[PDB]
């Protein structure tokens, strides 16, 4: 069964530097591209970045660009999400959301409203 | 078996007037060009074209352009994943992309929705139309000044004018600057991958704007006769 | 308020699974080894049949 | 005289090879490219089917020449003479088969759908059919151990031999000639497009010296034929009666068979080795 | 703080589950099926190709007699073909071109199909006039329509992209069950022999058992990594195969309530499309995206042999009901019936 469990996360002060990690389960993580999305309070679920199969290609959306890093480890099955320098527009639900099928370029639904290859979520806050 | 001999007799006679009936509806079929139309709510995709009917749960828009019939089509009545019912239409003749330009918010939603279409297996070979859409917003939302693009993309700092940028009379140098930075966001993704099988064929348009019809002709015209040099080189 | 009322929905769906009698697997493997073999004969894509007996000659 | 029969034995044994090499080869794509995606290559195969059995009716040709003496009968040598000119005239057919379709499909692609082709094996088999008739002249004409150049011309009038010169000409060469021109020069612009794409890789660019390579070989292999042709027929009739012009015209028409035979061989380098779907099927 | 405490309550009845299906997983299924002979090569040529469907087909079903198929085009278009002579039976315009199913009843005189247009119609083969006309439209499902079987003349289950399946009345026209707990969208459904229970796969990597008189989910299979595409139950009705996105078949037992087997190689990387088994199930038949549809050993994962005879998706695929000869759908816009030779 495909599942996903994000860790990290909690009350942390503006400007102040924040790990989330994702563990992997129930699909080989080497094959799939893997996003990370947020969903601010009353708004829809947004992408934030992705990363390649192997790491190589990284992507970034422009309001986290320069402070958020995305990195995973294949072996270890496991998918980091370093953000520093954050702000209070960042306080939102962080989900690990991955790509349906293996060993495409392309990831259709992953910021949609009922995705089943994304985890819970962890809530991450910003406001002091 | 004279019994049995005629009998297939009937059934064969029956196949010849459904060929015959194949073949009409053959022509009908090949005579006309189907379009996939895409974009989020925002976006005005449901007046680009200036006969409309509504057919179940699908949008279809009729027109014909020189005397060429097109029939695009409108998925409405479907879930916000996509991924499976998008390859019924991996034969059209090209897709229709409309984006908000003057939406920043949603603009990044907009590239990724563009990027995976482009990117998707079944789509390889699909060229798209894009229609950078409300134009006229864009410009006042630029002139005021309330909302800056480069907090939503920090790109745009260092972005400079393509020389080969054709702005209409009369327009601030600071709105053909973001009119065209929008166009090369989706630009880059066009170029980054397809192989020479499809290209994207971005275009400006307003919402009075009668012209976007003439623009899918123009640009199928070229889809289709580069899909000719493709498929037709061995006459 | 709508996620609370699925939560209950799929615990209580899970109470159902759990409660159901589970053969071994090497029982349930047996029984699919047993039909292929009583019905080997009587299968043409496995054993082609002679073309006489073919339809698609 | 004497160079004449040295010109083509050399000529024939060049164009030999690849002519076989190139359009055996060519044809087994085809037979390839019909069975994977279905679709109609009609005008290529007849093309390469017709240069084919010209290069067929070489190996006996330079046989004669080579010996001298033609031991074969007088009827298979009004066959093999037969079978040279008529594939050359029908290799001419499918080369303005192959430009009118390009024209339609490029010109007016709107107007070229899948059954468009229709009525396409009617083309064809009528093009080889009047061919193959009206190209009986050139047994017919010279059949008065002497076989192909050392032939005698039949005693015909003056008068009447240029109405079929001209005919000839016109429905052999003028026709194929200004078709060919007028469908490549359309479809070069249409080719070029006023806005050119930035990312294009230059598909229509590769597309449109393709056409204007097809368009010049037809020009420079054929035409200079067809200049000498009449003058040569003459010639054989001893109308002209000039010494000095009868060595000219004679040598001059030699160059002129044998470059208009080298369609043979350059027509699978341009049309079918020139195409990527070659390429792929190959490799 | 409800809501995390069902989350926490739902782990701990999953790993209950999991360590049943454990408890009973004494042997695997290659170890069982380790000592049979294998199949040896499996040669299957096309006897016939159907052509006439102007765009990609998408899918087919054989009728009960084995010789009578209908196959359903992206043209707009419903052929019924004889499949001993190749003659089109019958060609029903569909008022939507968008058709993804197609299904033929057992009794022969009716068809189904449908598409995006969110529509079950039925139409009727037998009919005094000498046409065929839509009998009913099934309305109700709030997004495509991806498969549909009949139980008899009057009764058809429907499985839809709004990610839930419903039995219908055809009678009626109104869906009298409706199945729910599918997370994504339905792709496809099968019936068991009896018509007591089918098999549901969606694009939650999940395959359900349903039984069609209750109306509940009976068991849920997991172990599919991406989206499933194809269904279909066993011969004996004890047990189902899957295809999905991750290049994998997989055989799950009823009654182990548990995967046995997965059909899988290093060189296919594609997804799959149907699936299909033998008379004697002994053969798993599946289709690829790489346009090639590979027979596997279904006791042993031998890749028993390849069917190449399209030049793009393989669609879909169907053995009849006798087993004479098994059918396959391309979005080449053909159709090619394959049996061996002795
Ligand atoms: C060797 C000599 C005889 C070649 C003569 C060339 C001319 C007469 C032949 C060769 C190719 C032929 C064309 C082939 C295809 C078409 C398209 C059809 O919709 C109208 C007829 C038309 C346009 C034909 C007209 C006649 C045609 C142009
Ligand atoms: C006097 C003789 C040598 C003249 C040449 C006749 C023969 C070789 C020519 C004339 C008509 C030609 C045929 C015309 C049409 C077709 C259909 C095409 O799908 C395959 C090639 C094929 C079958 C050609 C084969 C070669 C052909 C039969």
């Amino acid at each position: 069964q495909v599942q996903l469990q994000e860790s990290g996360g909690g009350l942390v002060q503006p400007g102040g530097s924040l790990r989330l990690s994702c563990a992997a389960s129930g699909f080989t993580f080497s094959n799939y591209k893997m996003n990370w999305v947020r969903q601010a309070p009353g708004k829809g679920l947004e992408w934030v970045s992705d990363i390649s199969q192997s790491g190589a290609s990284i992507s970034y959306t422009g309001s986290v660009k320069g402070r958020f890093t995305i990195s995973r480890d294949n072996a270890k099955n496991t998918l980091y999400l370093q953000m520093n320098s954050l702000k209070p527009e960042d306080t939102a639900v962080y989900y690990c959301a991955r790509c349906p099928a293996p060993f495409t370029r392309d990831c259709f639904d992953v910021t949609s409203t009922t995705y089943a290859y994304r985890g819970q979520g962890t809530q991450v806050t910003v406001s002091s | 078996t004279e019994d049995q001999r005629n009998e297939e007799k009937a059934q064969r006679e029956a196949n010849k007037m459904i060929e015959k009936q194949l073949q009409k509806d053959k022509q009908v079929y090949r005579a006309t060009h189907r379009l996939l139309l895409l974009g989020a709510d925002n976006s005005g995709k449901s007046t680009i074209v200036k006969i409309y009917h509504v057919n179940s749960g699908i949008f279809e828009t009729k027109f014909q352009v020189d005397k060429v019939n097109f029939h695009m089509f409108d998925v409405g009545a479907q879930r916000d994943e996509r991924r499976k019912w998008i390859q019924c239409f991996n034969d059209v003749t090209a897709i229709i992309f409309v984006v908000d330009s003057s939406d920043y918010n949603r603009l990044q939603e907009a590239l990724n929705d563009f990027k995976s279409i482009w990117n998707n297996r079944w789509l390889r070979t699909i060229s798209v139309i894009l229609f950078l859409n409300k134009q006229d917003l864009l410009a006042e939302k630029v002139l005021a000044g309330k909302s800056k693009i480069e907090d939503y993309f920090p790109e745009f700092a260092r972005y400079t004018t393509p020389e080969d940028a054709t702005p209409e009379p009369g327009e601030d140098p600071r709105v053909t600057r973001a009119k065209y930075f929008i166009r090369d966001e989706f630009l880059r993704i066009s170029t980054a991958s397809g192989d020479g099988r499809h290209y994207c064929y971005p275009h400006f348009t307003c919402s009075v704007d009668t012209e976007n019809a003439r623009r899918i002709f123009n640009d199928c015209r070229d889809i289709i006769q580069r899909m000719h040099l493709r498929q037709y080189e061995l006459l | 308020t709508a996620s609370i009322a699925q939560a209950r929905k799929l615990v209580e769906q899970l109470k159902m699974e759990a409660n159901i009698d589970r053969i071994k697997v090497s029982k349930a493997a047996a029984d699919l080894m047993a039909y292929c073999e009583a019905h080997a004969k009587e299968d043409p894509l496995l054993t082609p049949v002679p073309a006489s007996e073919n339809p698609f000659r | 005289t004497d160079f004449r029969y040295f010109i083509y034995a050399v000529t024939y044994t060049v164009i030999l090879v690849p002519g076989l090499i190139g359009n055996i080869l060519a044809l087994w794509v085809f037979y390839g490219y019909m069975k994977e995606t279905k679709r109609a290559v009609i005008f290529m195969i007849n093309l390469a089917i017709a240069d084919l059995l010209q290069v067929l009716s070489l190996p006996l040709r330079i046989f004669y020449y080579l010996n001298h003496d033609w031991p074969f009968g007088p009827g298979l040598c009004m066959f093999c003479f037969y079978l040279k000119y008529v594939n050359m005239y029908a290799s001419i057919y499918f080369l303005v088969c192959i430009s009118v379709r390009r024209f339609w499909f490029l010109m007016y692609p709107f107007r070229f759908h899948d059954c468009k082709q229709k009525y396409d094996l009617y083309i064809s088999i009528a093009g080889w059919l009047i061919i193959c008739l009206a190209c009986v002249l050139f047994p017919l004409l010279r059949t008065s151990t002497k076989c192909f150049v050392d032939l005698p011309t039949r005693n015909v009038n003056l008068a009447q031999s240029v109405v079929m010169m001209t005919i000839g000409e016109l429905i052999g060469f003028v026709t194929p000639l200004l078709i060919v021109l007028y469908c490549t020069w359309k479809t070069v612009l249409s080719l070029q497009d006023k806005y050119p794409m930035a990312q294009d890789l230059g598909e229509k660019q590769k597309a449109l010296k393709m056409i204007l390579t097809c368009a010049g070989v037809f020009l420079i292999c054929f035409a200079p034929y067809h200049f000498s042709f009449p003058l040569d027929f003459l010639v054989k009739s001893n109308e002209i009666k000039s010494c000095l012009a009868r060595r000219v015209i004679l040598i001059f028409h030699s160059v002129a068979l044998c470059l208009a035979s080298l369609n043979s061989c350059l027509d699978p380098v341009i049309y079918y080795f020139s195409t990527n779907e070659f390429r792929r099927r190959l490799s | 703080s409800e809501l995390d405490q069902l989350r926490q309550e739902a782990e701990q009845l999953k790993n209950q589950i999991r360590d049943a299906r454990k408890a009973c997983a004494d042997a695997t299924l290659s170890q069982i099926t380790n000592n049979i002979d294998p199949v040896g090569r499996i040669q299957m040529r096309t006897r016939r190709t159907l052509r006439g469907h102007l765009a990609k087909i998408y899918a087919m079903h054989w009728g009960t007699d084995s010789r009578l198929l209908v196959s359903a085009s992206q043209d707009g278009k419903l052929i019924i073909w004889d499949s001993y002579t190749t003659n089109k039976v019958h060609a029903i315009p569909l008022r939507s071109s968008w058709v993804m199913t197609c299904a033929y009843a057992p009794s022969g005189n009716y068809v189904a199909c449908g598409g995006l247009d969110n529509i079950c119609s039925i139409y009727n083969l037998k009919t005094r006039e000498g046409n065929v006309r839509v009998s009913r439209e099934l309305a109700g499902h709030t997004g495509y329509l991806s498969c549909c079987r009949f139980l008899d003349d009057n009764q058809i289950v429907t499985s839809s992209g709004d990610t839930t399946c419903a039995l219908w009345d055809i009678e009626t026209g109104q869906q009298t069950t409706t199945f729910t707990g599918h997370t994504g969208d339905v792709m496809s459904l099968s019936l068991a022999p009896d018509t007591r229970l089918f098999v549901s796969g969606a694009c939650d990597a999940s395959a359900k058992l349903w039984d069609v008189r209750e109306g509940m989910c009976r068991q849920t299979f997991t172990g599919h990594e991406s989206d499933i595409n194809a269904i279909c139950f066993f011969p004996n009705g004890n047990a189902f195969a899957t295809g999905s996105d991750d290049a994998t078949c997989r055989l799950f037992d009823l009654r182990a309530d548990q995967e046995l087997m997965t059909y899988s190689h290093d060189n296919i990387i594609c997804g799959i499309t149907s699936v299909s088994f033998s008379k004697s199930g002994r053969l798993l038949l599946a289709g690829y995206d790489d346009f090639n549809c590979n027979v596997w050993d279904a006791l042993k994962a031998d890749r028993a042999g390849v069917l190449a005879g399209h030049d793009n998706r393989v669609s879909c695929l169907g053995v009849t009901d006798d087993g004479m000869a098994v059918a396959t759908g391309s979005w080449d816009s053909f159709l090619k019936i394959w049996n061996g030779s002795s």
